[PDB]
């Protein structure tokens, strides 16, 4: 049981003036291999 | 102590225009501090936790972006988390992010994990927010309870016997695990030693071995060091913080070690991302991204 990294995921963009449950854009989440 | 109700104050402002505080009353507070303590001296110094799992490195007091990382990492208990210290300072609601993160470990003991940064003590969050936080929003005698609780946070964390864990990093002084459980607990930090080093020792390129820490506390470590400690104990990576980096996370000694720093634009004086590992149940590691627009 070997320690492995993921493919880059696209990161969650927001705006501190918007609400926290509010991000600009979605970001990636992790998936199988 | 109606912990849902702590809870659904501090979620509330989730939806609403950023900045507002939620001002819990000293007797809710003090709750959490007495509780969470508790929890704290039952459960091992040095955990032993098993993915999935979702690491964060520093919050500082920036609670609006904790909720941030919650809405993108999903509320517990959806999912696991392991906080590795520094939860107060810097930010301008240390009360809100601490109050929740000791809800949360109430709430979720066995799914909501916790580690002692070196600002959850008494010497250094008395000089960098905490304390006149403290001193505006309640009274000083809070600030103490505070203090007694921090004193109780588990130090270190192995992830499947293969990810080590700590908010600073490696000690010139730690040969055996047994090292770390043999510390007492309630402790403050001391200036020297194991547990001085776990909280403020950081990795250095440019440094052979071991060498003095431009902080003037702990040391600093280079690649080689982290390499043989991984191999004495048969482990893959060490996952720490202590460091704000640009993109949220920095690996070290080719993938060997990770900093995560889950604060972006920390305290107005940078322009960097928040981060945060999630490791699935085959230790594979990926880093989601709290970037700023």
């Amino acid at each position: 049981k070997r320690v492995t990294f993921g493919e880059d995921l696209s990161p969650e963009v927001f705006d501190e003036s918007l609400p926290a449950n509010t991000p600009l854009r979605k970001g990636g989440t992790p998936v199988c291999k | 102590l109606n912990l849902d109700s702590i809870i659904g104050r501090l979620l509330e402002v989730q939806g609403s225009r950023p900045g507002k505080n939620v001002q819990l009353t000293e007797n809710e507070i003090r709750g959490l501090c007495l509780k969470s303590r508790e929890i704290f001296l039952s459960q091992p110094i040095l955990l032993e936790l098993e993915a999935p799992l979702k690491i964060c490195g520093d919050i500082h007091g920036q609670y609006y972006d904790l909720l941030r990382l919650f809405e993108y990492g999903g509320f517990p208990p959806e999912s696991n988390y392991l906080f590795l210290g520094d939860y107060v300072d810097r930010g301008k609601q240390s009360l809100e992010t601490i109050c929740l993160l000791l809800a949360y470990k109430i709430k979720y003991p066995e799914n909501f994990f916790l580690l002692r940064g070196n600002h959850e003590c008494a010497s250094i969050n008395r000089i960098y927010g905490f304390y006149d936080e403290c001193k505006r929003r309640y009274n000083i005698k809070l600030w103490k309870t505070f203090t007694d609780c921090f004193n109780c946070l588990p130090i270190a964390a192995i992830v499947d016997e293969k990810i080590f864990c700590c908010h600073g990093g490696l000690s010139p002084d730690l040969q055996s695990m047994e090292q770390i459980r043999r510390i007492m607990r309630p402790t403050d930090v001391p200036d020297q030693g194991l547990l001085c080093d776990l909280l403020w020792s950081d990795p250095d390129k440019d440094v052979q071995g071991w060498g003095e820490n431009d902080r003037g506390v702990s040391f600093t470590f280079g690649a080689e060091v982290v390499a043989k400690f991984l191999h004495k104990h048969d482990l893959d990576l060490i996952c720490r913080a202590h460091q704000v980096v640009e993109d949220g996370y920095e690996f070290f000694a080719k993938r060997q070690l990770v900093t995560l720093f889950s604060a972006p634009n920390y305290c107005g004086e940078f322009d960097n991302a928040g981060a945060m590992m999630s490791v699935d149940e085959t230790l594979m590691c990926s880093f989601q991204i709290l970037k700023p627009a």
